[PDB]
RNA sequence: CGAAGGAUUUGGUGGAU
């Protein structure tokens, strides 16, 4: 074995991620009222996931 | 005032603009300034003026 | 003010993070999950290093007291060890994190974070808190086996956690749940066990 | 401009080490001049670079970009020991006498090396060399007593006094080449210069100009000023016949080129 | 980091500036515990970074200097909240500098009769403007390009005023460059025109007529080519010459020419002509050369160490000047 | 005035910089691409006409151009200079395509093999001293399909490819060819030997090759078919060429290529068996301009890249396979960077200032992170990937 | 899908989708539902493609009762994102309509379709 | 908004009319508004009249 | 044409007038 191919293993192990953009959380001002703020963080983490 | 080699300009801080200038280049280079009022103290090899 | 620019993000971290430190500093449960809710988002939007990754955490966990905040907190933890993305992503947690996160997140209630279906991709951690629990803790090696087969980790964080444990059979005793632990290894994926041993003795 | 980027022939002059960068990554290879070796050692980063380039009496002596000194033996195509100063400045000039090895840094600082102990020995800085692309140590007896220095002007230093002892009016330009044709006499040329200024060690004097019909690149003499040859820009060879017996400034009396038979 | 200059701030804010040889100049504020902003590069790292930044006295601008030959003042503007101005800090702005080459200049020439002003080119790749006056001004010349890092170092320059104001008046060469670019005084920015050698070579010669109407390049491969700086088309190309061209030159009357290089011949032309007056041959390669319009005379920098004049009118050497132990580096007629 | 909660509030005061360093990290940054352009392959030795075709050699520096000019030049690229090593012109013969060859067992042995629109293909033998020394060259064209000659019209397009015989444990190259009617003629890439056919239903297009690690020297290799403008197929060659899988690519228009990368492949070959693997990524055009990606690891597209809008000429993956280059020879500048895994375009690089003019060719080196492109004015511009 | 009748086989999809690419170039083609109802309140459809797997398919149901009342030939095709990149738009497409023009370019290819879609009505 | 609404409507409508087997909820409705009601939102927010950005003149300092 | 974009407007400072 060697190091370079651990290091392309390393690569290989390593997934994608949902990256945030301008327009992800424009719609929180809409539902922004008489919501319970930690069900506002779960949203926070769907759109971001 | 600022040193330039051999030699010592005061600058005007309104407008960085040149006041006076030494008469005479120093015989060797200056290592340190000091400035006090009217009297400039420019310091070079063994001697100080 | 900013947005896309990424040299212009760099100035705000100075601000906000400060302000999520002051957050997590307020006994409000409301203050605290607040400032879950703003860091989570510069570790995505912005790749931040590991120390200061770190720091969050010990400031997240130190006035950790109210139930829902330790639901949001362990979101967080999880998904800012996703965005580290350097030497020492999986790497171990040092002596004092890993004795205050299970001091407020009991092994225990992990096992229950790993067993939901809709569990966040935490793989990174659990390599990370995997290898703590064999530094620091003999006594729970029988609970990295129940972890390991709760969620499937990454292929070279299964290596790195197999040469960790090749480490600790050399040092530490053998033990039932030790050879288990390997067995493990054994009974999922026989050939990358031998090249960690080929590797590593 | 021409692919390799750096060479040196032998004191023997029967092998030439020459550098070449393969894709991003340098080459180091050594070729048999008097008549194939395919194994080059290749540096393994982009980023490093061989800035020395001399030969040890079968090693060569490699100075780098990083701040660290490699010898490398050739039969085996392997590095036997890397020399590292404490700085990371690249390594500007290098030279040997036996055991000793003087670099420099382009922080300016002083080295020695001893190639038997593999140890720093000394590291030192003498004022009034702002700047040193050039090393060269006198051959005086079998230690060295005094070493020649030269950026843009040249300056001759006593190791033990740790000063300048003398300086001569060197080139606008950077000094190139700083080779030691015989005692008191030594050449020096720079870069993007088509002059040679011999320069007496003792007196000071400049004995000689020695021009050519354009830019030099690479400086070669034969026994004790018996004869010199200087390769040129453009890529032509001149020999200078007894440089050192109208005086002042002499030209080339043979000059050799190569050219294809289709031209 | 390593700190090189501090300083606090005398105005009633308790602030620090702090400076490091890196050229960063950072600011803290002591009453908050916090770091307001840093100045990132004002000064160069390779001279030195900050080499000293103070406060002055009961004020908020501060002034910072460097051994890269510049000089520079940074103002704290007040804050834009009526409260919690000191929380509120904004960041500091540049005033006003003072500067000039980084490196000893390469080349000098004056640019206009009156003698107030020099154009300057140093091996920082800079393009200077120094006044010679009392009010010591000193500007940068734009290199922002027209459009229908630093360029190298200048090889060679000139300078003509006959037609300033209208189109580009200056030529200049650049080392290891296949062609030249035009600047103008008037705007202090680089040309819309580039010329070129057109035979591979590089250029060394650049000069102009009194006219302002062509300019010359001599290349490295003896090729002459003539361009028009209002158009920057070529009109007119020569070769004579199989060395490069050292020296090109032309009368105020703009109808005879002169051409000299390093194979040792010195070109004589008739310009509006065009065809060869005269060749002549000189015993050393020559190096470099300056026409005096006004007299019709010439001297030529020889690698024998002299000056040879030569009047252009009778082609003949009329003048030969010994003494320089070694090559000279330059010259200029009275 | 003169854990612990206050860990993250010391840690800001500490340093002002916040972006960890990418030189430690491994994986390139998701939208933010280092490129510098350094000089160019063909100012040493302009072409003629347009470059049909770039292939770097698999360890020696050199890189391989072709074109209409019948030209097989070949450059010594430094990065710097970029001077011609030697240079064939082949009389009557385009060149469409032409690749280095490398022996997998005999790693002397080297070889290229180019064709066009003609009904035969030549191959150079670069063993031994023939690259450079020789004053005369070892050539073989190749025109014999013993007995399939219907089935084929011209060698224009093709490939070359490892088969490791099971039974003798022997390995040896193949050269890929495509048919009138969905038809693959395999051969063998020193003797010719016609040795196995794979046929599809429709318009044959474009074709590509995956190696599937069986055991320690035991590979097997797969050969995956596309259609024009929707669809998809593959085949086992291994097993006398017959089919083992069937899958429609969803949204299954705009098709023109199919490439997959993550392992061995044309541009990332492997020197010995160990170092075969298996490609975790699947591409496939269109001159629509989108891209399904597909995770080799109906399938469902992981994406579907639609920055480009014309024909997706030139599908290519890093040898290291984070970097998927989509590139047009239809219009100027129309090449695309696509980050894998994120599936995002870099948004830096390509600017309006970038020269590419109409790409036609594209070429990842091996190692060191070099991007060749050439365009219609047979021109190959050169580009370094700071990451690596 | 059952709704969907007829459904073309993998073949006739595949001529389909090509008639339907050149008629976009020639600008012949009107794409989503809405426009295929227009085409034939003025009778200019020549024919009409829609997509089986639209979700729910009742939005694309009426163009079978409107199309045999004008007796104009209809299909239907497997994929909604195959059609709307055979339209040539960076949407999926439920319906598209050829409009009728017997000066086009590409008249015998949209007759010949149209009689293998009558043979499969 | 009325174009949207109206396309929106279609959908709605002809879910009534064609289904077979059409439960009585309305949920293709229910779906249908909130994409209007997000596409008046968005639509809402949108300012036609331009933002005036902060005025930060760099004033004149002259010293003291 | 074209090395890590182009087009317009505008605040401030510096130098001349």
């Amino acid at each position: 074995e060697d190091e370079e191919d651990i290091a392309l293993e390393f690569i290989n192990g390593e997934k994608k991620d949902k990256l945030v953009n301008m327009n992800s959380f424009t719609s929180m001002f809409d539902n922004i009222q008489n919501v319970q703020m930690d069900t506002f963080f779960d949203r926070v983490m769907k759109v971001l996931t | 005032v600022t040193c330039v080699g051999k030699t010592f300009q005061i600058y005007d801080a309104n407008t960085l603009h040149l006041l006076f200038v030494s008469e005479k280049e120093t015989p060797s280079s200056i290592v340190a300034l000091s400035a006090h009022f009217h009297y400039v103290y420019a310091a070079y090899e063994n001697k100080v003026g | 003010f900013n947005s896309n620019n990424d040299e212009k993000l760099n100035q705000l971290v100075p601000i906000l993070l400060e302000i999520s430190a002051k957050l997590l500093a307020s006994k409000s449960k409301d203050c605290q999950i607040a400032a879950h809710t703003i860091l989570v988002v510069f570790a995505t939007a912005l790749p931040l290093k590991k120390t200061i990754i770190l720091a969050a955490m010990e400031t997240i966990l130190s006035n950790l007291d109210a139930k829902e905040a330790k639901h949001s907190a362990l979101l967080t933890i999880c998904k800012l060890f996703q965005t580290l993305k350097g030497q020492g992503n999986v790497d171990q947690l040092p002596s004092k994190i890993f004795k205050l996160f299970d001091s407020k997140f009991d092994t225990v209630s992990i096992l229950t974070f790993l067993d939901k279906e809709d569990k966040p991709v935490c793989d990174k951690f659990i390599t990370s808190y995997t290898r703590s629990i064999a530094r620091y803790d003999r006594s729970k090696l029988n609970i990295i086996l129940s972890l390991l087969k709760k969620i499937r980790l990454e292929r070279y964080e299964v290596r790195l956690i197999i040469t960790d444990l090749i480490y600790l059979s050399e040092i530490l005793e053998d033990k039932s749940q030790l050879v288990e632990l390997f067995e493990y290894f054994i009974s999922i994926n026989e050939d990358l066990v031998l090249k960690c041993l080929k590797s590593l003795g | 401009d021409s692919p390799v980027l750096q060479s040196a022939y032998d004191p023997s002059g029967q092998y030439l080490c020459y550098v070449t960068v393969a894709l991003d990554k340098q080459r180091v290879g050594v070729q048999p001049t008097q008549r194939w070796n395919e194994n080059f050692l290749y540096l393994e980063d982009s980023k490093l670079k061989v800035t020395c380039l001399k030969w040890v009496n079968v090693a060569i002596i490699l100075g780098m970009n990083n701040g660290e000194i490699w010898l490398y033996s050739v039969l085996a195509n392997e590095v036997t020991y890397k020399f590292t100063t404490g700085n990371s400045y690249e390594i500007k000039d290098i030279d040997l006498m036996g055991n000793q090895l003087w670099c420099i840094d382009s922080s300016d600082a002083f080295y020695q090396f001893d190639l038997l102990q593999f140890k720093l020995l000394q590291h030192f800085r003498i004022n009034n060399c702002v700047q040193l692309n050039k090393l060269t140590i006198v051959p005086a007896g079998d230690s060295v007593a005094q070493l020649l220095v030269a950026s843009h002007s040249i300056s001759l230093i006593d190791i033990e006094e740790k000063k300048v002892v003398m300086t001569f009016p060197g080139h606008v330009s950077p000094v190139s080449t700083l080779q030691v044709i015989t005692n008191e006499f030594f050449i020096s040329g720079a870069e993007g210069d088509r002059f040679l200024n011999v320069y007496d060690i003792h007196s000071g004097m400049t004995k000689c100009v020695l021009v050519a019909e354009s830019d030099i690149k690479e400086l070669s003499h034969s026994g004790q000023a018996d004869s010199i040859a200087v390769t040129t820009e453009d890529g032509s060879l001149e020999i200078f016949v007894d440089p050192l017996v109208g005086n002042k400034s002499k030209k080339s009396s043979k000059k050799i080129q190569i050219v294809s038979k289709d031209g | 980091s390593r700190i090189s200059s501090l300083s606090f701030r005398t105005d009633g804010s308790s602030h620090l500036s702090v400076g490091t040889s890196s050229g960063d100049l950072i600011f803290y504020d002591l009453d908050r515990r916090s770091r307001i902003h840093v100045l990132k590069n004002i000064h160069r790292e390779s001279y030195g970074g900050v080499t000293q930044a103070t406060f002055l006295n009961g004020q908020p601008i501060i002034v910072t200097s460097g051994g890269d030959n510049s000089l520079k003042e940074y103002v704290f503007d007040p804050s834009l909240s009526q409260g919690s101005g000191d929380v509120v800090v904004q960041p500091p702005r540049y005033l006003r500098s003072r500067g000039g080459h980084s490196q000893p200049p390469s080349y000098i020439a004056f640019a206009d009769s009156q003698s107030h002003f020099m154009l300057s080119a140093s091996k920082d790749r800079s393009l200077w403007s120094f006044s010679l006056r009392k009010d010591a001004q000193s500007q940068e010349m734009s290199q922002r390009l027209h459009k229908k890092s630093k360029f190298p170092e200048i090889v060679a320059l000139a300078i003509e005023n006959a037609r300033i104001g209208e189109w580009e008046n200056i030529i200049t060469a650049h080392k290891d460059e296949k062609f030249a670019r035009t600047w103008d005084m008037r705007n202090k920015r680089v040309g819309r025109w580039t010329f070129d050698t057109t035979d591979d070579g590089f250029v060394k010669s650049v000069a102009m007529s009194q006219c302002g109407n062509f300019g010359f390049i001599g290349s490295s491969n003896g090729s002459i080519t003539i361009y028009n700086m209002q158009s920057g088309i070529l009109r007119k190309k020569y070769k004579l010459h199989k060395r490069a061209v050292t020296g090109i030159s032309l009368d105020g009357m703009n109808r005879k020419m002169v051409s000299c290089g390093l194979d040792g011949i010195v070109g004589f032309y008739d310009f509006n002509k065009s065809t060869l007056l005269g060749k002549l041959k000189l015993d050393a390669p020559i190096t470099a050369m300056v026409y005096h319009r006004s007299s019709d005379l010439f001297a030529l920098a020889l690698d024998d160490l002299s000056i040879v004049v030569i009047d252009a009118v009778t082609q003949r050497v009329v003048r030969q000047l010994w003494g320089h132990s070694n090559r000279i580096t330059a010259f200029d007629f009275s | 005035d003169e854990g612990d909660i206050n860990a993250l509030t010391k840690i800001l005061s500490t340093t002002y910089n916040y972006k960890d360093t990418l030189s430690n990290s491994k994986l390139l940054p998701p939208k933010k691409l280092d490129i510098v352009r350094l000089k160019d392959a063909n100012a040493s030795h302009p072409s003629h006409s347009a470059i049909q075709s770039l292939s770097f050699h698999p360890s020696k520096p050199l890189l391989l151009t072709g074109g209409y000019d019948k030209t097989l030049r070949i450059y010594h690229i430094d990065g710097k200079t970029n001077h011609l090593v030697t240079s064939l012109h082949l009389v009557g013969s385009p060149i469409q395509t032409c690749t280095f060859y490398t022996s997998l067992s005999n790693q002397n042995q080297q070889n290229i093999f180019t064709a066009g629109r003609r009904r035969y293909m030549h191959s150079w033998d670069l063993s031994l001293e023939n690259l450079t020394h020789s004053q005369t060259a070892k050539i073989e064209k190749f025109s014999r399909l013993y007995g399939h000659e219907s089935t084929q019209r011209s060698f224009e397009n093709f490939k070359v490819a490892h088969l490791q015989n099971s039974q003798t444990n022997s390995v040896h190259g193949i050269v890929l060819l495509q048919g009138n009617n969905g038809w693959i003629n395999i051969l063998h890439s020193t003797s010719g030997l016609w040795l196995m056919g794979c046929k599809i239903e429709g318009v044959i297009t474009d074709f590509c090759i995956d190696y599937q690690p069986i055991s320690r020297g035991k590979f097997r290799t797969i050969l995956i078919a596309v259609n024009a403008y929707g669809e998809v197929w593959e085949f086992d060659l291994n097993k006398n060429g017959h089919v083992i899988r069937r899958w429609k690519d969803q949204g299954g228009v705009g098709i023109t290529k199919i490439q997959v990368g993550g392992g061995t492949t044309t541009t990332c070959p492997a020197l010995q068996i160990s170092k075969i693997k298996q490609n975790r990524w699947l591409a496939v055009g269109s001159e629509s301009g989108f891209v399904n990606l597909y995770d080799r690891n109906t399938p469902t597209p992981v994406a579907a890249l639609d920055q480009l809008t014309t024909t997706i000429s030139n599908l290519q993956f890093s040898p290291d396979g984070q970097i998927l280059c989509m590139a047009s020879r239809a219009v100027k500048d129309a090449l695309r960077l696509v980050h894998l895994p994120s599936c995002s375009v870099f948004s830096n690089w390509p600017t309006s200032g970038t020269p590419l003019g109409k790409v036609t060719s594209v070429a990842f080196s091996p190692s060191g992170g070099l991007l060749a492109v050439g365009n219609e004015q047979g021109k190959v511009r050169l580009w370094k990937l700071n990451h690596y | 899908n059952p709704k969907a009748f007829p459904l073309a086989d993998a073949a006739l999809t595949q001529q389909i989708l090509d008639v339907v690419q050149q008629a976009a170039n020639l600008r012949q083609l009107k794409k989503g539902a809405n426009e295929a109802t227009k085409t034939l309140n003025r009778g200019i459809s020549e024919f009409i493609i829609m997509a089986a797997d639209c979700e729910p398919i009742e939005i694309l149901l009426h163009l079978p009762l409107l199309c045999e009342d004008k007796n104009v030939p209809y299909v239907f095709v497997p994929s909604r994102v195959a059609l709307g990149r055979a339209c040539g738009v960076s949407r999926p497409v439920i319906a598209a309509s050829i409009t009728t023009n017997d000066a086009s370019a590409i008249k015998t290819q949209i007759y010949a379709v149209k009689d293998k879609i009558e043979t499969l009505l | 908004i009325a174009r949207v609404l109206a396309a929106k409507a279609a959908v709605s409508l002809r879910y009534d009319a064609l289904a077979e087997d059409r439960d009585d909820s309305g949920d293709i409705g229910l779906e249908s508004r909130a994409k209007v009601e997000n596409r008046l939102s968005q639509l809402e927010g949108r300012d036609l009249r331009t933002t005036p950005k902060v005025v930060r003149e760099a004033k004149k300092v002259e010293m003291t």
